[PDB]
RNA sequence: GGGGCGCCCUCUGAGCGUUCGCGCUGUGAUGAA
RNA sequence: GGGGCGCCCUCUGAGCGUUCGCGCUGUGAUGAA
């Protein structure tokens, strides 16, 4: 009765000599646990799922994929051997999309790879989590830049609107979106360069297209020449650049935020968590701030007894969607869980976002059901 | 501007107003990519510019790679993922039904790979040493194509080791070798050719000059 | 536990518990991690009591390196359930701080001078 | 005694039948006069230099280049004929670089073509001067954008410095120039990518190169990876873009300023003249402002009884170089000539900058010589 | 990147990392040009990219123009100056010792020409109708090369008229004609060829396809 | 002169000069282009006097189109030297404005109603 | 019981839901911007 | 936080240099930020 042991994201699977499943213990869909056990598997510590599996089989001889485990499994009193690229281990991976559903780790293929994705990202951030230290300050500079870009866009768009109104005054009130405005100035310039089919290539409904081109002929503005167009375009294209840079920094923000303080990120999001660090100064200084201090990180409201008052944290979809009277009780619950999330990332600990979100969800649901 | 379908699946060519041709991939995730590569639209669909001088693979295609194993629904193990440029294009070629497991060593570069692998749900990034496939044996899956582009003197049998782990039978392998051009055929590359012939089958050896004036690619079938 | 800097004997552990109990009806104390941290920052704290069996450990791990900065001693207790009921509560507490000793002025002064020896 | 008449920028030249100079009257090096007489030459009115020339020869028969003149010269009582591409007129232009010096219009070749350049620009702006109206408002938007760019650069550079200090704190105080700072971040990134020869390729003296690279190794800052570099570079390259856009708008500004209000421009410069129009609202509103109002276009100092007080106009090199006591008397003189310059461009009149600058120069010299 | 001297004076070719060749002119005024054309340095000297698809002249050079009359110290009359792109390159070729008198009709475009002619002290811009050389007879000078690129049906004798005014004897003329390709030589272009042969001498007729799929250039010597 | 909108007879030209002279010792007037323009903008001006022989002409050409906007009539005088000495000055003036007519109240009211006829 | 100087002044610190069994809670109840 | 009246509407307005001949000046003297 020789058993080949397979350890994987899905769990621990015991095979016979011919690639038939003998027994399995499935890993739970917790990112925090699987990540930590995977780091242990590198040193040779088996999954808790393996210990349970070996208990419910107690085989004559076990043969493991990884040579670092051999001593650690012999310590339990099993006869252990080691094959590297065993014909069994391959057969397992040959049918990996399926066996994940077969051992009931996932319901279908999509959410398995959707889990494996969230994992592959987390796992490879844990090996980064003992970071080249200073990473939090960079995220602060990243989120401050985003605020500096948003503040810049408004300045340039206002100037671009006031400039372009000389050629086309009707356009200023037709589109309140600063981006779309700059896009029209970029690819066209002169009013009489606009067509019906040229405007659909940007995603516009027919009810506004017939408002623009009807205003194009009925323009009160004066004729303009290519000096002014090339000059206006400089700002117009820069607005379009900044609009890209902002969206691109946001993608960079997520990559830093999930690396330096992943537990804070899982609660509030990347942007809100970043903006919290900005007020504190560093990650360590957020951990030293108790639950009561986090809740009031507006600093202007408390010093009186800021814009969107009682806590900067209320941008959270559960304090924004829910009515005005529930807001006091939720803000505490979030700040309490934020306190833990800060300290747990300050030690550079594991991932507890999957439980903390479920702990907050239970308490938000217990506030909504009390009338 | 015009976009034309080429021999290889999910890979296109881009005719320009100035006449130049740059390789093209179907952008799997729209709106993004942002600052760096150039974004272009043609008849509704969004496409991404694939530079043949930065990508060794794109070099090989222009260099006349007869048969490309990477197509729609291909699962690949990419050893030497780096900053993500080249895999993002295989991400595009592979589409959502196929998968790209990427293994990169130096942290300084992986963090960039993460950002790329964030938005693309078919790329699975891994900080790991390719000399120890045991370290990711627990995460990855058996693949259809083995792409190996490592900065090592012993790439050839690092790939071979990885192959007998994850590469399917009858599968394919793209190796990158620091390889010079005359009128034999593959007598020049016998050192790395014969080392594979112990358990592999050589199909094409392609010298990347002048797209990459150092490296060459060996397409191989696993027995 | 890795956040425990020094080994604490059981005799001093129970003598710490009794020092807090006396201050609940003769002096003033603060109960809970949040308030305990607020006491050390302000400088009102005289002695900090930390539970050993807290999970996850990270919730109180900041206190020992905070109390060293503001020059205030701190002691560990073996149980959180034994610290919770001692503080006149029905639930467990992770950390407690003393501001006014009350009837435990001589009991605290003995504790602070016994922990300084096992530190160095 | 048949004379071939040549009219040109240099003046009026009388030739014989074989291309020999008989007599000449040289045009004065005034842009305002030559431009206006050139517009008259299209209608057929001769140069005043021609009238003088014909007086001092009174020929038997004159033959002119342009057929529009024939009647206008016959009105004086001369026998006039018309050859289009006469062998004489060509011979004149064959030796045009030389005859300009020969008739003493210019001292050498360089300043002749330097004059012809200033002219060709002015002449072809006069034909534009009866304009497509609204041009002044565009210049206002152009100079306001330059102020909006300068205000933006400071915001991004400050953020870029604070961000990059994480990798290199020593660099922040080493170069106070915002541009040079962003250039280093753009082409390099990591500190250890800097060489001695790489820094000279930007124009640096050896005394600062050995300060930078000595600070590169002695850096207190933490190690950074290519996420942060690619992110920092986004801002760094945008700063470099804006630095170009500003310099490019300034070139556009000159082209508009010399077209819409050339007389104001000749006095103060393109930038100062533009900034004056910004406060007024339009060109017409500057003409309606009397000499006393122009002098006090700071608006904050007068309302008390702004930054660089007694007149915004003092940025003029003659009020800035000269000591504190002369400033009151010069500010009046400039504002008085600015008043004229505004009204003369509001009518869309000629060029009088060459006399106005000489009128101001005489009065500035009469203030400096009174102790 | 590399810059190599070509047959024609003050005109260079630019080797790139991607292999493409773009025509090159010696930037007479450094620091500027700014936003639009690409700026490049090679061994101290700054060069400007000359696109062959925007410039009809640059088309003709790549199309194999045997002898270019525009060189160092050339004085030109440029009829059809437009937005200044193409003259800026002749400004570069001509250098400071030669001169470029540019005549453009529509104001909408001249204002752009001004900005170009501002920084370059060898370009002398003129808002004028090319049908009336009397209007600028008073400003310009006798030139060495007549470049004519007007959007008119009667260009051929508009240029001829201008030529007998300003073009030196033994001088040259570049005409632009809305001209189609077979195996005669110039029998196809006889309408405009013979019209010149009354007082000009034909040297080369060059069809600009595919750089400009409409126009063709006729290089001519004036007797 | 091209900035002269209407032909002015010599009789009304001298009757305008006399109307300003009377206001120099019985009312209040403003002398010079700068002050004259300041009078029309504020609305204090009743009548504006413009010299015909000003060079360059452009210095006063803004007044006629400014005075039409604020509904204040204006008259031309044939000489600037004759307007300068009339205003009690030793130099010539380009334009003058009247705020308080004084002893020339009936003389101004005759002028304003004689110029409105030659306008339309 | 009444006033001038410096200091810690960076929410409060024990309750609430309940079917009266018991539940959620100092790892933050409740009261505020 | 909302509207009807007057006011400063955003310098002053006639002098200064001089060899005592006369010069620079309302197309802005002089006095101020
Ligand atoms: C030449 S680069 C590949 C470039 C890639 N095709 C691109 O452009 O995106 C090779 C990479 O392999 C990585 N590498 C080096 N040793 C490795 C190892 N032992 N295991 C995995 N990757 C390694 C290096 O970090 C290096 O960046
Ligand atoms: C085809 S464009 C020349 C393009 C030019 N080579 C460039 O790329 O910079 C011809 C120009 O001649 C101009 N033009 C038309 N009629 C003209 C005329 N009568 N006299 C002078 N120029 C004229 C037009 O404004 C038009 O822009």
């Amino acid at each position: 009765v020789k058993i080949y042991l397979i350890e994987h994201v899905i769990g621990a699977v015991a095979y016979d000599e011919n690639g038939n499943i003998v027994d399995y213990i499935t890993n739970p869909r917790d990112l925090g646990k699987i990540t930590e056990e995977l780091l242990n598997n590198e040193k040779g510590i088996p999954f808790s799922a393996t210990v349970e599996l070996l208990k419910k089989v107690n085989p004559q001889e076990v043969v493991v994929e990884n040579e670092a485990e051999v001593p650690k499994l012999q310590a339990l009193g099993y006869r252990v051997s080691y094959e590297p690229y065993s014909k069994v281990s391959r057969i397992f991976r040959e049918s990996l999309p399926k066996v994940a559903i077969d051992i009931k780790f996932a319901s279908n293929e999509e959410d398995y790879y959707n889990f494996l994705h969230e994992l592959s990202l987390e796992y490879t951030r844990r090996k980064l989590r003992s970071a080249a230290q200073k990473r939090d300050l960079l995220a602060i500079q990243a989120v401050r830049a985003m605020d500096d870009i948003d503040k810049t866009i408004n300045l340039f768009s206002e100037r671009l609107r006031e400039w372009y109104s000389i050629h086309f005054p009707e356009l200023d009130k037709l589109i309140e979106d600063h981006e779309e405005y700059a896009t029209i100035v970029s690819r066209f310039g002169d009013r009489g360069f606009l067509t019906i089919d040229s405007l659909k290539e940007l995603g516009f409904n027919e009810q506004r297209i017939n408002r623009i081109l009807d205003a194009a002929k009925k323009s009160i503005g004066a004729d303009i020449s290519e000096d002014d167009l090339s000059a206006m375009r400089m700002i117009a294209n820069t607005i379009l650049d900044l609009y890209n840079i902002r969206r691109n920094l946001n993608n960079y923000l997520e990559g830093v935020m999930k690396e330096v303080a992943p537990n804070v990120t899982a609660l509030v999001g990347p942007a809100l968590g970043a903006r919290l660090l900005s007020i504190a100064g560093s990650l360590d200084e957020l951990a030293k701030m108790p639950a009561s201090t986090i809740q009031v990180l507006g600093a202007e409201k408390a010093l009186f007894r800021r814009p969107p008052k009682h806590g900067i944290i209320f941008q959270y979809p559960a304090i924004h969607t829910s009515p005005r009277w529930q807001r006091g009780k939720i803000a505490r619950a979030l700040a309490a869980k934020l306190a833990i999330a800060a300290r747990v990332d300050a030690f550079s600990g594991r991932f507890i976002g999957d439980q903390l979100n479920e702990q907050l969800k239970k308490r938000i649901d217990e506030i909504k059901e009390k009338f | 501007i015009t976009v034309k379908q080429t021999n290889m699946e999910n890979i296109y060519e881009c005719e320009f107003n100035d006449g130049s041709f740059r390789l093209c991939t179907r952008n799997l995730v729209p709106n993004f990519n942002v600052y760096g590569e150039r974004l272009i639209k043609y008849e509704g669909v969004e496409y991404r510019e694939w530079n043949a001088f930065r990508s060794k693979l794109a070099g090989a295609i222009l260099k006349g790679l007869k048969t490309n194993p990477i197509r729609k629904g291909t699962k690949v193990l990419y050893l030497g993922a780096a900053s993500g440029t080249t895999i993002s294009h295989v991400s595009d070629i592979i589409e959502l039904n196929g998968k790209a497991y990427g293994v990169e060593f130096s942290p300084r570069v992986v963090r960039e790979l993460l950002l790329v692998a964030q938005r693309r749900p078919n790329i699975f990034p891994l900080l790991a040493d390719a000399r120890f496939p045991q370290s990711y044996k627990s995460v990855v899956e058996n693949v259809d194509v083995l792409y190996v582009d490592i900065a090592q003197p012993d790439q050839t049998d690092i790939a071979i080791y990885n192959a007998k782990f994850f590469l399917k039978v009858n599968g394919d392998m793209l190796l990158v070798i620091k390889a010079v051009t005359k009128d034999p055929k593959e007598i020049y590359k016998t050192e790395v050719e014969k080392l594979e012939n112990s358990n592999f089958e050589t199909i094409q050896i392609i010298n990347l000059d002048p797209y990459d004036k150092d490296h060459a690619i060996v397409l191989s079938k696993y027995k | 536990a890795s956040y425990v800097k020094f080994e604490v004997p059981q005799d001093l552990a129970d003598k710490v518990l009794e020092a807090v109990r006396k201050a609940k009806e003769s002096g003033k104390i603060k109960k809970g991690t949040n308030e305990t941290t607020k006491a050390v920052e302000r400088g009102q704290a005289k002695l900090v009591i930390i539970a050993e069996d807290v999970q996850p450990e990270e919730i109180v791990a900041h206190l020992p390196l905070l109390c060293d900065e503001k020059k205030i001693p701190y002691v560990y207790v073996s149980s959180k359930k034994a610290l919770g009921e001692a503080c006149g509560l029905q639930v467990a507490t992770a950390s407690a701080a003393i501001l006014e000793p009350g009837e435990a002025k001589d009991l605290v002064d003995e504790i602070i001078k016994r922990v300084n020896e096992i530190k160095g």
